[PDB]
């Protein structure tokens, strides 16, 4: 038992897996990082230095880390 | 185009073994919505076309009625007014969501009208100021058209 990207609903994506854990302990969804990418890129909210934005469940600030 | 895939995938199983109630949605896509009961639109069939772009679920799914329906936010041509159908910051959409929450929202809509989001100007006017004559007329709609 592993979960799902909360994005793709899928858990292999590229031969990765959604290791992109939102910080809030009152979510805590995981991610794959391209697919967390994929949205907060497009978001006006977010910013880069590692990408800043919101999770997409609860709306609390998450980080990006791309590699 | 792989995460399209995969959303189409689980939604697609899980709206064919647990969908909600009053809804159900099969592979374009084709959804259909049964008229809630205590409302207009009851004992009607409403079909809907369930469009999922190139790039879901990054961007939201493209829902429209195909069955006529007499309502403030639907247009004569099944357009939806809906925040979830939308983009941010004007829209509501994100990747939290999906086909069945969206059609879940639709199936809310029709319960509960927003006369401060209205595409028909007219028919949202009549629901403000005369409530039974809006259903009234949604009756018959749902008569003509959804049976
Ligand atoms: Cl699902
Ligand atoms: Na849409
Ligand atoms: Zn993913
Ligand atoms: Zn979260």
């Amino acid at each position: 038992f592993t979960m799902d990207c909360g994005i793709c609903y899928a858990y292999q994506l590229d031969g990765t897996i959604p290791d992109q854990v939102c910080d809030n302990s009152q979510c805590g969804q995981p991610f794959h990082q391209i697919c967390l990418y994929e949205w907060l890129r497009g978001l006006l909210t977010s910013r880069q230095s590692i990408i800043f934005g919101e999770c997409p469940y609860c709306s609390k600030p998450i980080t990006l880390k791309m590699s | 185009g792989m995460q399209r895939a995969s959303r189409l995938k689980r939604e697609l199983h899980m709206l064919a073994t647990e969908p909600p109630p009053g809804i159900t949605c099969w592979q374009d896509l084709r959804a259909q919505i049964l008229g809630g009961a205590n409302t207009p639109y009851e004992k009607g069939v409403f079909k809907l076309e369930v469009i999922i772009p190139e790039r879901y679920p990054f961007e939201p799914p493209q829902i429209r009625f195909l069955t006529p329906i007499y309502h403030p936010n639907i247009d004569s041509a099944g357009r939806i007014c809906l925040d979830v159908l939308k983009l941010p910051p004007k829209g509501a959409w994100r990747p939290s969501l999906n086909i069945a929450t969206v059609l879940t929202s639709i199936q809310l809509l029709m319960s509960e009208p927003n006369p401060d989001d209205p595409l028909m100007a007219d028919i949202s006017s009549e629901f403000k100021y005369n409530k039974p004559a809006f259903l009234k007329n949604a009756r018959q709609w749902t008569e003509k058209h959804a049976r």
